[PDB]
């Protein structure tokens, strides 16, 4: 069948951002569901069971604008580049901040996702679709093999 | 959410 509302869908999939590969595998979702970022999912949709192709997804439709608000200078004296901190929250549900530079006292932080502001690129195979079970359609989401 |  082809990709839709309500089907559970199975792709293996290449992602690479800037020209590099970051990630890539086999993975099962249900379809319709706000389950993928919104780009892919478009691009999936009423793709045929064993269709290929490839998905530019800009970051406006993947994980959003980067927010140069989310970009700030902290203390070295308030620690404990690549450096990746999970500090707390102020009030819950913690936000790795990711660390771009230092200059003396002055620390440069990102609250942003790390893929925010990145356009995505996807090379797609759809392996399998087949209809949701009425458990999948309850918890909204693929319960894969 | 996915890719993940
Ligand atoms: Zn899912
Ligand atoms: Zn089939
Ligand atoms: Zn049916
Ligand atoms: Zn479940």
């Amino acid at each position: 069948m082809k990709v839709g509302q309500d089907k559970v869908v199975t792709i293996r999939y290449t992602l690479q951002v800037e020209g590099e590969v970051l990630d890539q595998g086999e993975l099962s979702y249900l379809h319709g569901h706000r389950n993928l970022i919104p780009g892919l999912e478009e691009a999936l949709e009423g793709r045929e069971e064993g269709e290929a192709f490839q998905a530019h997804v800009p970051a406006e439709k993947a994980y959003g604008p980067h927010d140069p608000e989310g970009v700030q200078v902290v203390p070295l004296s308030a620690f404990p580049p690549g450096a990746q901190f999970y500090a707390q929250d102020m009030e819950g549900n913690p936000m790795p901040l990711t660390v771009v530079a230092v200059e003396g006292e002055e620390v440069t932080v990102d609250f942003n996702h790390p893929l925010a502001g990145k356009d995505l690129d996807f090379q797609v195979e759809v392996v399998k679709v087949r209809e949701a079970t009425p458990e999948e359609l309850l918890h909204g989401h693929a319960h894969p093999s | 959410a996915l890719p993940a």
